[PDB]
């Protein structure tokens, strides 16, 4: 348990505003190019009844 | 003092919150949501898992029952019968050859959809847990990943039937866990209260996240590869980062009482729904926490969700019985 | 005279088809209201609506005219319709009864014995049958065979007119079996009640309201129906008017006891509105 | 369905859709009980009266063609909360006390309590049994057993007058007792919604399945009684 | 798995005779059925069918009466009855299974076959009737339809059987694209609506034989002539 402690320890972090600009950047890549955000047209997507 | 000096490089690590980046960015205003079918088992529905190709989806229910649906015409393809009558969860296989299903007992089970015979027949019978199987997922036609009620995980081999590797340390049973894009790590979030990261090459827990309220009910990956979701019976739905090691922002509201039951995110990971005990399925805004769609429609617990590979639907089943694919 | 009978009537009317309708619109568009034990309701709130909307009406034409504006064969059809959906009514009632006597009596064999093919069967008789004999009754010219001159002198003094022969069937077949199977039912079932409470008043409320207001409504009519024939037909039609508006009084205020006073179509309801 | 295989494809799913009406109607006529018990207590005796690291067993009697499935739950761990819930459709909780042991009974005042007040298991009637009666004769005239230290409240006791005895006062005393003692915790909440069965079994008796099916009639009949505000 | 078919032989003209098809090695009461003739000199031809429940069944235009067809699940035996047969029906029966779901693969394993001596349909053509080829080079194969066969959904409904010289036949490509199972990772097949083609890469002793053409668009299953190779 000890050694187990010493190598959670042991790992490095980074700045928490780092992680943040990449999920945005990475969210607004690939956000307008699928349909459960941008409303797709009616005649592409297969659930028409 | 380690754990002392954990939080102490914790604090230090932390420079803002995620509503200070993310308040610069203009918000999605409205996502409106309805129902393009229902598709219509006896008992309650426990679990459900879409297919690679988009099309299928197998749903278990509590008769002991494994149906695989055709989710475009709405017909039938598959109906198993399992050997007990009680089951949790059910796990479709990547390459569309395999299920499996496990659910209060100490078995999981492998049903080999393609034979040279017209029928399903159960190839595998992995035994060798203590307590009940609360998960299953696969990583290739060879390997499959299980977590227990014995407070354990364990990594197979369906080929040899014999364990291969086994993760321990946790105190409570786990619930759910979640596969990374890359099939080279997991997670698994437990009833202490405390997610725990697993990694398949030397079979060790490598990091830890704790500080949420009450027991783990579900847990999903983000898109990326970075980062987790998890829900639970504390009406609070939290997200945590695998580099920066913190708690960030957390989707609450105040005029929630009941549990969450199932999260699941999106495709671009722009949006997190997630279900409840109060027959609904709400939908929130990754970034700000806003409730932007309530997805009504079910009258009894909700235990399912999913979205599909490509994002084009999510389907949710619930304990009346129905699966009900949105769009 | 006239306005305040009017307005009574169109009160009673507007009640049967509201009320009616309701109890099929909420349990059309629901899906935990589905069990076998509630499309008989719906059944008689179709029968109902469908008597209300095509016979009362009509009954206010006929009411202060004492005579018939239609045709001659222009009201056999009426009389006919009249005879059919009273009858249904009574049916749909008697089967509800057979339902509630089967669900605590072998309460482990319920589930197993009244699944929806027999409520089907149900329904299909309680609405062929009086279909049937109303028609051939009606349209047969069979109720007042061998006294073409009675009733030839009733119509002109100014319908539905029943002989000995005939009259006693209709009373029987209608009536009497109905009220021999629902009473006794009802009083298996209060003493079985009774015990229980004892082992442990809420079962007279019940019962007492269904069966009053169902011999209320109905037993007077018939009484004067079976009384008429045997005697000189003294009896004034100004009591025969009130009779069939106790009859038509029923039937409206059938659904509100039936799918009302039960919790558990009131949250339904609540929760649709 | 305009294609050809379309019709093949819509015809198979319709075959499959009618293989479910016959397990529908098989499984709405079958009443399913869920069996807890102890260590000590003698579960297993009675469930092989009736008739591998494994979790789960199955049991099926058939009285006055009527279907009992009988869910024992085998070696779990020991917390019962999680799969628990599971169990919530279930017509009653078989529930089996040894009295004979004077000390493993306190637990088991604790798990009764802990199954009446569970809130899943609320509205589920529970059916209670106990067993080994003659050992607890045999060590109620055999003396040397101090029972009143065990419980100082058992020296006052008075069989209330109800009792039907079918030979020594004091081993009825006792026996209504424990009776009583798991009677209490039962009225002391409930608000009318589920009840309680006490019994006396011996060891094997074979009129046991009888008792249950007796039981089981009773609840369903109640059930009925109040959904019609007949009751 | 195997199938074994009895019955057949000389037959005077005018009688009746009963064709069996017992199957053993699968679960014979989920799978549709067919039937298909072969003349000594010509080629395939689709005769009737039946489902998995003899829910439905559908017949061929040529004999509609004189042919008729049974099913027999606890005993998993195929029945064929012939009755006023003509000079005609005097050539080689095959019994085929097919089953018909979500991404499945009909008309795969065929019988041994017996012997037997006594309009708006949509028609296929093959360009070629028999090429000379070498055992190395590449191979192209051509098949000409009379309406497009691409439907609504996307399925292209056109199947390649590529028979054996004294063997029955098998299957090869299903659905224009979709690889068989057993076939080795060489074969190809590609079209556009009306016309298609089927190229075989390199070239062994085994693929000497006849290859055939087949369409499943309509209630009809109309073949094409053949293209043998030497
Ligand atoms: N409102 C009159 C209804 C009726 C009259 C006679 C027989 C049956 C029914």
């Amino acid at each position: 348990l000890v050694e187990q402690l010493k190598m959670e320890a042991n790992i490095d972090r980074i700045k928490v505003s780092k992680a943040a600009a990449d999920l945005m950047a990475y969210c607004e890549a690939h956000a307008k190019e699928d349909p459960l955000l941008t409303p797709v047209p009616a005649s592409e997507n297969p659930f028409r009844e | 003092q380690l754990k002392n000096q954990i939080r102490d490089a914790r604090k230090a690590c932390a420079d803002a919150t995620l509503s200070q980046i993310t308040n610069n960015i203009d918000p999605v205003g409205r996502i409106q949501m309805r129902t393009r079918r229902t598709l219509r088992h006896l008992a309650k529905i426990y679990a459900m898992h879409w297919g690679t190709d988009s099309r299928l989806l197998v749903s278990a229910s509590q008769d002991g029952k494994l149906i695989i649906w055709d989710s475009y015409t709405t017909n039938k393809v598959h109906a198993i019968p399992l050997r007990s009558s009680w089951v949790m969860t059910c796990a479709y296989a990547p390459s569309g050859n395999y299920v499996a299903c496990g659910g209060l007992d100490n078995i999981c089970s492998i049903y080999n959809l393609k034979t040279r015979e017209g029928n399903v027949r159960v190839s595998r019978e992995l035994a060798g847990h203590t307590g009940y199987l609360s998960c299953c997922r696969f990583l290739d036609d060879n390997q499959i990943v299980t977590s227990s009620g014995d407070t354990t995980c364990a990594l197979w081999d369906i080929e040899t039937g014999q364990q291969t590797t086994t993760f321990t340390g946790h105190t409570g049973d786990v619930m759910s866990l979640s596969l990374a894009p890359d099939t080279r790590l997991f997670v698994s979030g437990a009833c202490d209260a405390s997610a725990k990261l697993w990694d398949v090459r030397e079979g060790m827990c490598r990091q830890t996240f704790t500080g949420h309220e009450s027991d783990i009910n579900a847990i999903c990956f983000f898109p990326n590869g970075n980062a987790f979701a998890t829900g639970s019976d504390d009406a609070t739905c939290r997200l945590f980062d695998l580099r920066a090691d913190q708690e960030l922002m957390t989707y609450s509201h105040d005029n929630i009482i009941c549990g969450i039951t199932s999260v699941s995110f999106s495709k671009s990971g722009r949006l997190l729904l997630a279900g409840y005990d109060d027959f609904n399925c709400n939908v929130w805004d990754a970034l700000k926490a806003d409730r932007a769609g309530v997805l009504a429609g079910h009258d009894n617990r909700v235990s399912c969700l999913g979205v599909t590979d490509d994002g084009m639907a999510v389907a949710t089943g619930s304990w009346d019985s129905f699966l009900k694919i949105w769009n | 005279v006239r306005a305040s009978l009017y307005s009574l009537m169109v009160l009673i009317i507007l009640t049967t088809l509201v009320g009616n309708l309701i109890v099929i619109v909420s349990i059309s568009h629901f899906k935990q209201l589905h069990t076998p034990t509630n499309w008989l309701i719906h059944s008689m709130a179709t029968v109902d609506f469908l008597l209300g909307c095509l016979v009362m009406p009509y009954s206010m034409v006929r009411s202060a005219e004492h005579c018939w504006y239609f045709g001659e064969v222009f009201c056999k059809i009426h009389t006919s319709t009249d005879i059919m959906l009273s009858s249904a009514s009574i049916f749909h009632l008697s089967f509800i009864s057979i339902d509630r006597y089967y669900a605590v009596c072998d309460p482990l064999r319920y589930k197993a014995k009244m699944n929806i093919l027999v409520i089907c069967v149900m329904i299909f008789i309680s609405w062929s049958v009086p279909a049937v004999f109303a028609f051939g009754m009606i349209f047969l010219e069979l109720n007042f065979k061998g006294a073409e001159e009675i009733y030839y002198k009733h119509v002109h003094c100014r319908s539905v007119f029943f002989s000995k022969i005939s009259g006693v069937l209709t009373f029987m077949t209608s009536f009497y079996i109905p009220g021999s199977i629902m009473l006794c039912v009802y009083y298996r079932i209060y003493l079985i009640a009774k015990e229980q409470a004892r082992l442990i008043r809420k079962a007279v409320k019940t019962l007492g309201i269904v069966m009053g207001v169902f011999l209320i409504c109905w037993c007077p009519f018939f009484i004067c129906t079976v009384m008429d024939p045997f005697l000189h037909y003294i009896i004034p039609p100004t009591l025969n008017d009130v009779l069939i508006w106790f009859g038509y009084l029923n039937s409206t205020f059938n659904p509100m006891v039936y799918a009302f006073f039960y919790p558990w179509f009131r949250k339904a309801l609540k929760m649709m509105l | 369905t305009l294609s050809a295989e379309d019709k093949a494809a819509v015809e198979r799913s319709k075959m499959i859709e009618k293989q479910l009406q016959k397990d529908k109607q098989v499984y709405r006529a079958t009443h399913r009980l869920l069996l807890l018990g102890a260590d000590n207590s003698g579960k297993s005796t009675i469930v092989k009266q009736m008739r591998k690291t494994s979790g789960i067993f199955e049991t099926k009697f058939q009285v006055d063609k009527v279907n009992f499935h009988m869910f024992d739950v085998g070696a779990q761990r020991d917390e019962r909360r999680k799969w628990i819930q599971c169990f919530n459709d279930v017509t009653a909780i078989i529930f089996v006390v040894d009295s004979s042991d004077y000390n493993r009974l306190q637990e088991a005042l604790n798990d009764f309590k802990s199954i009446w007040n569970n809130r899943w298991l609320r509205t589920i009637s529970v059916i209670l049994f106990l067993n080994k009666q003659d050992l607890l004769a045999e060590k109620v005239l055999a003396g040397k057993s101090k029972i009143e230290d065990y419980f100082p409240e058992f020296a006052r006791y008075t069989t209330p007058e109800d009792a039907t005895p079918e030979e020594d006062p004091r081993v009825t005393r006792a026996k209504y007792f424990i009776r009583d003692e798991f009677l209490r915790i039962s009225t002391a909440s409930g608000d009318g919604r589920h009840y309680c069965y006490p019994h006396f079994t011996c060891s094997v008796d074979t009129e046991n399945a009888r008792r249950i099916f007796n039981d089981c009639r009773d609840i369903i009949q109640r059930m009925h009684l109040r959904q019609y505000e007949l009751l | 798995v195997q199938l074994v078919e009895s019955g057949g032989g000389l037959v005077q003209p005018g009688g009746s005779r009963k064709l069996s098809c017992s199957a053993s090695g699968f679960a014979f009461s989920s799978f549709g059925m067919h039937w298909v003739r072969q003349a000594p000199e010509k080629g395939l031809e689709w005769v009737a069918y039946i489902s998995s429940g003899s829910g439905t069944i559908y017949y061929a235009d040529t004999v509609k009466g004189r042919f008729t067809i049974s099913r027999d699940d606890p005993k998993n035996t195929l029945f064929l009855q012939m009755t006023s047969l003509r000079s005609e029906d005097t050539a080689m029966y095959y019994c085929v299974r097919s089953i018909y779901y979500y991404g499945s693969s009909p008309f795969d394993f065929w019988g041994q076959g017996t012997t037997l001596t006594v309009s708006a349909d949509i028609v296929m053509t093959q360009a070629t009737s028999s090429v000379p080829v070498t055992p190395g080079e590449s191979v192209s194969i051509s098949c000409r339809s009379s309406k497009s066969l691409l439907h609504s959904n996307g399925n292209t409904y056109l199947y390649w059987f590529l028979q054996r010289p004294g063997q029955s036949p098998q299957l090869l490509i299903y659905r224009m694209s979709n690889l068989a199972s057993g076939v080795p990772d060489r074969f190809s097949g590609s079209g556009s609506g009306t016309a298609f083609t089927l190229t075989i890469s390199r070239l062994e002793a085994e693929d000497v034989g006849v290859y055939y053409c087949m369409q499943h668009l309509e209630y009809p299953l109309t073949f094409g002539a053949g293209t043998k190779l030497e």
